[PDB]
């Protein structure tokens, strides 16, 4: 067939910054062909497929839900929470790490108002999250950034006052991708074109490792016909749902006598999944029991296939769960 | 026969789902049933999902 | 009065824009219309009930 | 016989327990799901007689 | 508010006596979010008298 | 990676069901929410347009 180098390889010939948050670079040695191709099988690989990091859990020092309004607040307990939505930091290398914010008196809460960790860089320190009416008024919350994978439902999350409150999330970076033409201006020949993608982070990811990371995804999708050396198994996972409720049957089904019968209900034993978690090396040092009032009962556990030493599961069964 | 009377009442915070009715005032009714995922929207040219 | 208004904004005038296609990638033959359009979601009525 | 509300109630559980505790009510605002306990009640049956 | 109007979704919201409507001048104490106290200037400046 | 940045699983090719000399199968199992039109159009314009052959 021949293969050798039929194509021009894609390089780095110039990027463009121009702004912090805004680039936009492209490269040059692209056929006509792959300048659509390219950029339809990356589009969508930045819309879910990027980590980031967002708010999720808060505390708030005064509220215990989304339904009491603090006190020396303009806006309510609901809206004052939205902002956070947007409040966007990155971590260097942390899943949790919790801030502390402290102010008092009149004027805006800015973000450059909470502690400063080394850890915590602050995207947007001008950012907003709750105005105080009144200068006798403070505000403190124990705003936490965790990483998941997008987005995350407070109805999907939520006995005792202890995280209380919580926010929406949005680890996503970029909420838009788009793909421009544009016939690229070689030295060599004329047709010739080039991708030149635009991306609008919130500030976390740079677009210069984001762009570069999205093909490199797109690479490891296709490592299989390059010939390399991994031999890894897909998926082999075997789904067949199924319990043993026999196992949530009183010790009243294995005929004892009632020497045991009321040893055992003293010794905390109702189930005989109570009794199964334990082993006969401690139940000997009880007073009470024996090596014969041990023995007996496995020999029963034989016909129902029970033994001593064995793992429970959905244990124990329906509760009072408060 | 009642001693007292003990009141408590029960806010529900209903969200989008797909099973009722979106109508403006032109009288466009429709109903959502399904959820359009954003991987698979088309945009414009500056990259803005429908 | 409309047509004369329509001439600045932003690039269009007849309000047929290039749509790209997410899914083939393939550019929609014939642009279609977007704009905003004023809606309204009306109340789930409990008697469509499951 | 005649019941009252308290958050003293001498039940075999703790579930109606975390709940009432500001002396025969609950706290404002929280999260669970449904078939739980709103106000404590403690009504006697059988006479007290088992 | 949409986008276009006619001009008589104001005279709308007025008559039905929606929003609060002052029937006295002065300034106002407090603007919380639950609860708006104005004072008047009909009597002497007195915490207690007014 | 190994400073844990993929966190999903990538495909790969392990059998190839040649019937014919010509004809044959490529399965991929390994898929997700949306790489599955995805690879199914980047190589579609490859094997219908940058192919070498003779005729």
């Amino acid at each position: 067939q021949g293969s050798v180098t039929e194509f021009l390889k894609p390089r780095l010939v110039d990027i463009e910054q121009v702004s912090s948050t805004h680039a936009k670079v492209t490269l040059e040695p692209l056929e006509r062909g792959f300048g659509h191709t390219l950029g339809n099988a990356l589009r969508r690989i930045l819309l879910s497929s990027m980590p980031g990091c967002a708010v999720t859990e808060v505390e708030i020092d005064g509220v215990l839900h989304e339904y009491s309004t603090k006190e020396g607040v303009q806006e309510d307990i609901l809206e004052i929470l939205l902002n956070l939505k947007g409040l966007a930091v990155r971590v260097q290398g942390k899943d949790e790490v919790i801030l502390t914010l402290n102010k008092s008196g009149i004027g805006p809460v800015t973000a450059a108002d909470i502690t400063h960790d080394g850890d915590v860089e602050i995207v947007k320190p001008q950012h907003v999250i709750c105005h105080l009416t009144d200068e006798n008024a403070s505000i403190s919350m124990r705003i936490k950034v965790q990483r998941g994978r997008g987005y995350v439902p407070a109805s999907t999350r939520i006995e005792r006052p202890i995280g209380r409150l919580l926010v929406d999330a949005c680890y996503s970076p970029v909420e838009r991708i788009a793909y421009n033409v544009e016939a690229a201006r070689v030295e060599q020949r004329t047709d010739l074109d080039k991708l030149v993608i635009e991306m609008e982070t919130n500030g976390t990811i740079d677009p210069e490792e984001a762009i570069r990371r999205a093909a490199t995804i797109l690479a490891e999708q296709l490592e299989a016909f390059v010939d390399l050396r991994d031999v890894r198994q897909p998926e082999v996972k075997e789904e067949k749902p199924e319990f043993d409720p026999i196992l949530l049957r009183p010790v009243d089904d294995l005929e004892l006598t009632v020497r045991s019968a009321n040893c055992l209900k003293a010794e905390a034993i109702h189930y005989i999944g109570d009794l199964v978690q334990r082993t006969e090396v401690e139940l000997l040092k009880t007073p009470n029991l024996g090596k014969k009032s041990l023995t007996e009962i496995k020999d029963v556990l034989a016909s129902r296939g029970l033994s001593l030493g064995m793992r429970l599961e959905n244990w124990p069964p329906a509760s009072i769960a408060d | 026969g009642v001693l007292k009377i003990v009141k408590v009442y029960l806010a529900v915070k209903r969200r989008i789902q797909p099973g009722d009715k979106m109508a403006g005032r032109h009288g466009n009714k429709g109903v959502i049933s399904k959820i359009n995922p954003i991987e698979d929207m088309p945009y414009d040219e500056n990259g803005t999902p429908v | 009065e409309i047509k004369e208004l329509l001439k600045l904004g932003d690039l269009p005038t007849s309000g047929q824009i290039r749509l790209y296609d997410g899914r083939t990638g393939e550019q929609f033959e014939r642009p279609v219309t977007v704009g905003y359009m004023y809606m309204l979601k009306l109340n789930h009525l409990v008697d469509d009930k499951m | 016989g005649p019941e009252e509300i308290t958050a003293d109630i001498p039940n075999v559980g703790e579930a109606a327990l975390s709940k009432l505790d500001e002396s025969g009510i609950v706290y404002i605002g929280a999260e669970v799901t449904g078939g739980d306990i709103l106000v404590g009640k403690v009504t006697p049956k059988g006479e007290t007689q088992l | 508010k949409p986008l276009v109007g006619t001009g008589m979704e104001r005279a709308v919201a007025v008559d039905s006596g929606v929003t609060a409507v002052a029937k006295r001048g002065g300034v106002v104490q407090y603007v919380d979010a639950s609860r708006i106290v104005i004072k008047v200037n009909e009597d002497e400046m007195y915490p207690g008298e007014a | 990676m190994q400073g844990s940045v993929t966190e999903f699983l990538k495909p790969r090719l392990v059998d190839i069901e040649q019937v014919s000399s010509t004809h044959a199968k490529v399965t991929l199992e390994p898929l997700e929410r949306g790489f599955g039109h995805t690879l199914g159009n980047a190589l579609r314009r490859i094997l219908l347009s940058s192919m070498p052959g003779c005729a």
